[PDB]
């Protein structure tokens, strides 16, 4: 390519199909586009797995006891209801207000 | 710049007029919610070199149920007050009967003022305030809830209901804006009501440690 | 933020033994009118007319900055340049530059000091437009001008003239706990977290949002999940 | 949408280009690049889908 | 009053909600089950309506016990599926709509 | 600016103030060598950096194979019709989408912009 060139097939875009074959000019530009993501896939997992575990330490011993509150390992109180409400979230649906609107 | 710090005065008063009507003080429905002109025209309009002097706005509150306890408010006039310029307020507390006072200063206060302050806790509850800190009703934003202070007979109630010892329940610090807005000390337990996207209301209580 | 670099065009030293003699032909100077050594600084008038100053404001900033160890002789806004020079009244000359410096890096002409950038925009979902009730008990969403900034102070900004105090929410937690309190930090804190969630598209149920921010606020302190 | 791209250039080039209030001359110029090439492939998706 | 309750609860105006158990279903399902034929004028008294949903909120306890700090709590601890429950199963809307013996 | 050696040792003249005449003065720091000024200016500094490139832009590089080059821009010196064009390098450049031109013809060297 010439210097300054910001034209569209200058740049990345790929004017032309799976069906119809890539340019090779096109065909690098697609591969330093795959590799973003290929790298971003195995970056992701470190960070994700970390906070996983750090969540999972903090709250670990948060239970509902038997007065419906919830409380963590050292009977301190977290939630007087669970999720202010003290219904489980497995048997709830999405419905509508009607008298709101 | 005169309007400017007019203003400034104006929203001051009125944040502290707002502070003594919800800590439970006794005010008048007037001096609750006066428009801008009514201080501008009371006062004078001259906040430097003028009739409307920082001596010359204390609010002596009584509080509803007797009025014996009574609040001063006091502005001091230096940037950074200091131990000489609130001893005047101390001698003034002592030569009157009462018991609690609020400052509130256009700069920080020197560490050996802020010591002053705490050693006399016991006799003089008094507490400081900003300037900058009190140009906003910071219990008028959407994101605080609804604080109400427990009485004593209210807390034993619920710790007798829940069964819960003093230390189980979630606490709140003494240094945060809506405590020290309220003027409460440790071992005061805070009502906290607050919207619930799925019960409808919520109910809790903070500690205060 | 306007610190007097974004507003001014270039800057020149001179020795001028005379106040009066004028070295550089401004007329202005002559109908104006001890140190000899004296700056100039021309400015130019697109950012000036943009941010709606005045040369008596930029004087009496100097003024109150430097506490009249100096003097500003200020070209009217009537000329096409934007000149104004300064001088000092009673370690000799370097002084000034050092002060040029300070005065350029520092001098907060207009706006406030922690925030850099301040965009504008009428927003488009219903949840940052206005939304009152009419008298028929009805919900219009309303079309209102907001603006988002790109730094944090937030009280400076909600103790001024005609901002909403009612509304304004940073995205930092930390600024929150230190103005608003614990609870404006756990109501705060779910919608952020919310927002990264629900972002994408997918619904993650309340409960546990509002788990993770009361254990992480139930003690009266920010307890960092570390 | 090519010759769409070409003639942004062209007024870019002669400083015909002004730029977006909140935005930068580079930040713009880019900006109505992408809105040229993304309406592009939508349009051409919505022909290919039909 | 449950309408300006929930106006100031839900300053956003969708009426999108979660909640416990699905009751236009259940009352798709009874009128399945007994063949209500929403033609013909309806066999339900309207105050059997309002003694019903009355007796029915008290049974669904969230928070035990009838002391007032207790009431208080389960009065707010259940208030919006009991706003619901009444703004669905009216008098109005149970003889016109869903026509329910 | 005008930065001006000493004439008998070679080393930086600084300013100095003459204060029986308040004169300015470049005076050598090692020799008593000393010349009266001609500008007034000692320290200039262009904060906006306003750089015309046309100083800097130099006639060899239409010597350049990978340049683009076109003849609808002729010469205002030579009227000659190629000419290479390219845009500038620096963050520091006014205009972001600014095109230098540089006459194609050798011994022209005419640039603009
Ligand atoms: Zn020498
Ligand atoms: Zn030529």
């Amino acid at each position: 390519f010439i210097k300054d060139d910001y034209g569209p097939e200058s740049r990345g875009f790929v004017e032309n199909s799976y069906l119809a074959g890539l340019t090779p000019t096109e065909f690098f530009f697609h591969a330093m586009g795959g590799r973003e993501g290929l790298i971003d896939t195995a970056v992701k997992t470190a960070e994700t797995g970390y906070i996983q575990r750090r969540l999972i330490k903090s709250m670990e011993s948060v239970m509902v006891k038997y007065d419906a509150t919830v409380r963590n390992s050292i009977n301190q109180v977290v939630q007087l209801r669970y999720g202010e409400d003290g219904l489980a979230g497995e048997s709830v649906e999405f419905q509508n207000l009607a008298t709101l609107k | 710049d005169d309007e400017e710090e007019t203003y400034r005065l104006w929203k001051i008063r009125k944040t502290i007029m707002q502070l003594c009507h919800d800590r439970g003080y006794l005010v008048t429905q007037d001096e609750l919610d006066q428009t801008l002109e009514e201080f501008k025209a009371q006062s004078g309009d001259k906040p430097s070199e003028g009739r409307p002097r920082r001596t010359d706005l204390t609010v002596l509150v009584a509080h509803n149920d007797d009025p014996t306890d009574q609040m001063f408010v006091f502005f001091p006039e230096e940037p950074k007050v200091g131990i000489k310029t609130i001893k005047v307020y101390c001698q003034r507390m002592q030569e009157e009967n009462i018991t609690r006072a609020l400052i509130v200063v256009q700069q920080g206060m020197t560490p050996s003022a802020k010591q002053s302050l705490v050693d006399m806790a016991p006799k003089y509850i008094l507490e400081q305030f900003l300037q900058q800190e009190l140009l906003i009703n910071i219990t008028e934003h959407e994101l605080v809830p609804e604080h109400v202070v427990m009485t004593k007979e209210e807390v034993t109630e619920l710790l007798a209901r829940y069964k819960l010892r003093e230390n189980q329940l979630p606490r709140i610090q003494a240094g945060d804006p809506v405590a020290r807005y309220f003027g409460i000390k440790r071992g005061q337990v805070v009502k906290i009501i607050r919207p619930s996207e799925t019960a409808g209301r919520y109910i809790t209580y903070r500690l205060v440690q | 933020h306007t610190t007097l670099r974004k507003v001014t065009a270039n800057t020149a030293i001179y020795y001028d033994p005379n106040p009066q003699s004028t070295v550089v032909a401004e007329d202005q100077e002559w109908v104006n009118v001890i140190s000899p050594w004296l700056l100039r600084v021309e400015l130019d008038r697109k950012h000036m007319t943009d941010r709606k100053l005045t040369m008596e404001q930029i004087a009496e900033k100097i003024n109150a900055g430097f506490g009249d160890d100096l003097n500003c002789i200020f070209n009217d806004d009537n000329a096409e340049k934007l000149v104004l020079r300064i001088r000092i009244m009673n370690d000799d000359d370097v002084f000034l530059r050092c002060i040029e410096s300070n005065m350029l890096t520092d001098m907060t002409l207009q706006g406030i000091e922690q925030i850099s950038k301040v965009y504008m925009h009428l927003p488009q979902t219903d949840n940052k437009k206005k939304i009152i009730i009419t008298e028929d008990g009805e919900f219009k969403a309303l079309q209102e001008w907001i603006l988002e900034t790109d730094g944090v102070s937030l009280m400076r900004v909600l103790s001024e003239k005609d901002v909403d105090p009612v509304r304004t929410t940073s995205n930092d937690i930390v600024e929150i706990f230190t103005v608003l309190g614990i609870e404006a930090v756990r109501k705060a804190l779910e919608r952020e977290l919310y927002h990264v969630i629900s972002f994408d598209g997918s619904y993650v149920n309340y409960r546990h949002l509002a788990l993770l921010c009361d254990t992480m606020t139930c003690r009266g302190h920010l307890m960092a999940i570390t | 949408a090519k010759q769409d791209v070409i003639e942004v250039i062209e007024k870019a080039h002669n400083n015909e280009l002004e730029p977006t209030p909140g935005n930068t001359l580079r930040q713009t110029f880019e900006n109505q690049v992408n809105r040229i090439l993304n309406d592009a492939r939508d349009k051409t998706g919505s022909s290919a889908q039909k | 009053e449950d309408r300006e309750v929930l106006r100031v609860i839900f300053p956003t105006g969708d009426s999108k909600v979660v909640l416990p158990c699905n009751l236009l279903r259940m009352i798709w399902n009874a009128q399945k089950i007994f063949h209500i034929n929403p033609r013909l004028p309806s066999d339900l008294h309207p105050i059997k309506v309002v003694e019903g949903v009355k007796e029915l909120s008290k049974k669904l306890v969230i928070v035990n016990g009838d002391d007032p700090l207790s009431r208080q709590a389960q009065e707010n601890a259940t208030l919006l599926f009991n706003i619901h429950l009444r703004s669905t199963l009216c008098s109005r809307r149970m003889a016109e709509e869903f026509r329910l013996s | 600016v005008g930065i001006r050696f000493c004439q008998e040792c070679n080393n930086m003249l600084y300013p100095k103030e003459d204060k029986e005449n308040r004169i300015l003065l470049y005076a050598c720091r090692n020799c008593d060598y000393q010349q009266e000024a001609d500008n007034s200016c000692i320290y200039v500094n262009k904060i906006t950096h306003e750089v015309d490139e046309l100083t800097q832009i130099i006639a060899d590089v239409s010597q350049d194979p990978t340049l683009p080059r076109t003849e609808d821009h002729p010469c205002q010196k030579c009227g000659h019709k190629e000419a290479v064009f390219f845009q500038s390098h620096s963050a520091r450049a006014e205009d972001a989408m600014r095109l230098y031109y540089v006459c194609t013809a050798p011994h022209c060297g005419h640039r603009w912009t």
